[PDB]
């Protein structure tokens, strides 16, 4: 008995009413439960049996059963709601879980501060050359890097990984690297990031020249 | 209050067993099921086993049916989870509940791979002579080519914490993890403020401090 979870993602404001939905692929009766998970940190029962609100849970969540279909709703979301749920059916073994919602903070716009690192003396010194590229606190997260080397369009070589919304601003940062060998990198003269953003009118690149201080 | 405490995980050899342990406080084993469920890279929540300790029946997730044992010990309040021929599709958070599942613990990582632990080397990304005076810099360090995860950092041991961001790890074409820690910092705080960046990889008793300078 597998749950389809949608939506895999969403936006939403303190204050908003948020549907998250399970289908089960048969009939569950109301052998269900939605659990919240943040970070690090255990899951926690929010509703049982499809409609139950746990003790301690707050009023503002509540779930509906129509047949097959599961919903979970929050009624007027919080601060504190932002995380991922699940919906799990535990009428026959092996109990399943959905794939997960992640509920996120909807903002402004906030273009990102770009920064652009050269290989330290000592990384190259130890034989490899890693160039990195910050994009610093920026909203939606949807953004582009993309790496020149003498004006050459990058593919292939980079890698990439970007934090979850921030505590206090609600925004995203990106970090790439541009891996070459030394060989290669002393190959080449001017190290370009070029970063495209909703934020940002036209693209913004910084770069630097390899070996100036 | 009820608790529930996994304990037993670290890095272990393909075809390998590990033990773990789920200590409960606050109510009694006897009384409820005990479950082990997982978490692996992208994979979601899978549920693994479940016992019944009063009469020690047992239940199994077929991917785990036969190599892995779930068991019990009430006089300890604590169940265990048995594992043998581990693979690398086993990798994963491990968590134990209790009957739906109304406690979890905090789980405990498990980690199958034939690679051998490795520290990494910590370099500095160090703030562009090009900053803009009066404004904001960028620095960072470059924790590359460790294994296993995970590895923790902090900045001038803890007292700098603000405009702090520590990325996911990568993991490289080469098998080991790469990670970066940035912070932003004003222009004018760069010739007269020391930056460390403070990294710890407790799977290789690693500790390094990297003085991150103009």
């Amino acid at each position: 008995i597998q749950m389809t979870q949608s939506p895999s993602s969403l936006s939403a404001s303190v204050g908003d009413r948020v549907t998250i939905t399970c289908r089960a692929s048969q009939d569950v009766n109301t052998a269900v439960a939605w659990y919240q998970k943040k970070p690090g940190k255990a899951p926690k029962l929010l509703i049982y049996s499809a409609s139950f609100l746990e003790s301690g849970v707050p009023s503002r969540f509540s779930g509906s059963r129509s047949g097959t279909d599961f919903t979970l709703t929050i009624s007027s979301l919080q601060p504190e709601d932002f995380a991922t749920y699940y919906c799990q059916q535990h009428y026959t073994t092996p109990p399943t879980f959905g794939q997960g919602t992640k509920v996120e903070i909807k903002r402004t716009v906030a273009a990102p501060s770009v920064f652009i690192f050269p290989p330290s003396d000592e990384q190259l010194k130890s034989g490899t050359a890693s160039v990195e590229c910050l994009l610093n606190n920026f909203y939606p997260r949807e953004a582009k890097v993309q790496w020149k080397v003498d004006n050459a369009l990058q593919s292939g070589n980079s890698q990439e990984s970007v934090t979850e919304q921030d505590s206090k601003d609600s925004t995203y940062s990106l970090s790439s690297t541009l891996t070459l060998s030394k060989a290669d990198y002393e190959k080449h003269k001017v190290y370009a990031c070029e970063v495209t953003h909703q934020g940002l009118s036209s693209p913004v690149t910084k770069s630097f020249n390899r070996g100036e201080c | 209050e009820v608790q529930l405490v996994e304990s037993g995980g670290g890095l272990v050899q393909p075809g390998g067993s590990l033990r773990l342990s789920c200590a409960a406080s606050g109510f009694n084993i006897k009384d409820t099921y005990i479950h082990w469920v997982r978490e692996a890279p992208g994979k979601g929540l899978e549920w693994v086993a479940r016992i019944y300790p009063t009469n020690g029946y047992t239940r199994y997730a077929d991917s785990v049916k036969g190599r892995f044992t779930i068991s019990a010990d009430t006089s300890k309040n604590t169940a265990y989870l048995q594992m043998n021929s581990l693979r690398a599709e086993d990798t994963a958070v491990y968590y134990c509940s209790r009957w739906a599942m109304d406690y979890w613990g905090q789980g405990t990582l498990v980690t199958v791979s034939s690679a051998s632990t490795k520290g990494p080397s910590v370099f500095p990304l160090a703030p562009s002579s090009k900053s803009t005076s009066g404004g904001t810099a960028a620095l960072g360090c470059l924790v590359k080519d460790y294994f296993p995860e995970p590895v923790t950092v902090s900045w001038n041991s803890g007292a700098l914490t603000s405009g702090v961001h520590t990325f996911p790890a990568v993991l490289q074409s080469s098998g080991l993890y790469s990670l970066k820690s940035v912070v932003t910092v004003p222009s004018s705080s760069l010739g007269t403020q020391t930056y460390i960046c403070n990294v710890n990889h407790k799977p290789s008793n690693t500790k390094v401090d990297k003085k991150v300078e103009p």
